[PDB]
């Protein structure tokens, strides 16, 4: 679990209109058993999905604002994701990270890397049904030692027949890459301490933390893994008074 | 009494293929020739048996068999294939008599964005045997330390969606297929063709 090792590279600053190819090694897992994503963070931004595709490369999904731009591919027998990126716009510049997403139960990130930096110097989409996520609140000043609770409403139900809650919760601490917090709305994540706990079903869901310790600052943002697009929430800046 | 298998073949709703169905078929007349000669199956192969002398043949039992797969695992609904679909979710015998019958359902089973809700094996600790069914969730252990219940490093789910999607080429769009295998026991022949009737002509 502690040896999961994923690493972009390719980044770099472009001309608009110009073509770039990521890629990302992966080392300690066994790759071809997971689907990969690339999820992407503009500049002082929250966390956009770009692309997935199946762990045998049989299928693809891809964001409505990259869709047709770019194209996601693996070589299972170099353990390597790719992102080939044609006609660059400004919007697209972003910290590109790669993700994995164990087999079963939908989609879920839980091993990030660590972003390259692409430079080209929250809604519903155009039909209205690209699942919405609402997070409160914007940011949460707590003292250390004392409890925190932030919560996430979603446009629709998150709850299957499975009796599932595709719902997950990513932390992000300063400076740093995304981490799998709560998975399926309430089973923590491999070494993610007791404090945490998340709860909820349907549209409604928290995120409680019994006694918020300093190593616990960040972004905290929810996620459906229902269907695609992936979405997630605005993000919630947990922060000492 | 003709048999029904319009209730197999023209289901609103297929099962996964892990969890594929089982419909028994005796007391009732069959004409195997209203299938053979239909045009919308791509695949129809028979093992053993000609589809033609079907007609004329008498089971004690016949079952049907119904899943949905992927269109390049149709290969694998034969005797002696190997794979995924064959080795963890449905398993043809060596000495199998009987119809392997599929058709395309991308209009019916692909959905834009995907459709999650068909479901195949991934893993399994052995390969199963013929006409044996595994239903079970358990994490399925990859590695030396042990699941107890929780996801986690070489610990997984063990059933996955094919995500159909109606973009996809045509060896990953969805296939309905109809397995037809024929049973022959000690016991007296319920399942007989067209030409056995048992009322008065003039
Ligand atoms: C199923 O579909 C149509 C009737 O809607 C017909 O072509 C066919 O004979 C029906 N029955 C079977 C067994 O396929
Ligand atoms: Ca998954």
């Amino acid at each position: 679990g502690s040896e999961v090792q994923l690493v972009e590279s390719g980044g770099g600053v472009v001309q608009p209109g110009r073509s770039l190819r990521l890629s990302c090694a992966a080392s300690g897992f066994t790759f071809s058993y997971y689907g990969m994503h690339w999820v992407r963070q503009a500049p002082g931004k929250g966390l956009e999905w770009v692309a997935v595709i199946w762990y045998d490369g049989s299928n693809r999904f891809y964001a409505d604002s990259v869709k047709g731009r770019f194209t996601i591919s693996r070589d299972n027998s170099k353990s390597t994701l790719y992102l080939q990126m044609n006609s660059l716009r400004a919007e697209d510049t972003a910290v590109y990270y790669c993700a994995t997403d164990p087999p079963g139960l939908r989609f879920r990130f839980d091993y990030w890397g660590q972003g390259t930096l692409v430079t080209v110097s929250g809604g519903s989409g155009g039909g209205g049904s690209d699942i919405v996520m609402t997070q409160s609140p914007l940011s949460l000043p707590v003292t250390p030692g004392e409890p925190a609770s932030i919560s996430c409403r979603s446009s629709q139900s998150l709850l299957h027949s499975n009796g599932y809650n595709y719902l997950d919760w990513y932390l992000q601490k300063p400076g740093q890459s995304p981490q799998l917090l709560i998975y399926l709305g309430s089973n923590r994540a491999s070494g993610v301490p007791d404090r945490f706990s998340g709860s909820g079903s349907g549209t409604d869901f928290t995120l409680k933390i019994s006694r918020v310790e300093a190593e616990d600052v960040g972004v905290y943002y929810c996620m459906q893994g229902l269907q695609t697009p992936l979405t997630f929430g605005g993000g919630t800046k947990v922060e000492i008074k | 009494n003709l048999c029904p298998f319009g209730e197999v073949f023209n289901a609103t709703r297929f099962a996964s293929v892990y969890a594929w169905n089982r419909k028994r078929i005796s007391n009732c007349v069959a004409d195997y020739s209203v299938l053979y000669n239909s045009a919308s199956f791509s695949t129809f192969k028979c093992y053993g048996v000609s589809p033609t002398k079907l007609n004329d043949l008498c089971f004690t039992n016949v079952y049907a068999d119904s899943f949905v797969i992927r269109g390049d695992e149709v290969r694998q609904i034969a005797p002696g294939q190997t794979g995924k679909i064959a080795d963890y979710n449905y398993k043809l015998p060596d000495d199998f008599t009987g119809c392997v019958i599929a058709w395309n359902s991308n209009n019916l089973d692909s959905k834009v964005g995907g459709n999650y809700n068909y479901l195949y094996r991934l893993f399994r600790k052995s390969n199963l045997k013929p006409f044996e069914r595994d239903i079970s969730t358990e994490i399925y252990q990859a590695g030396s330390t042990p699941c107890n219940g929780v996801e986690g490093f070489n610990c997984y789910f063990p059933l996955q969606s094919y995500g159909f999607q109606p973009t996809n080429g045509v060896g990953y769009q969805p296939y309905r297929v109809v397995v037809l295998s024929f049973e022959l026991l000690h016991a007296p022949a319920t399942v007989c063709g067209p030409k056995k009737s048992a009322a008065a002509h003039h």
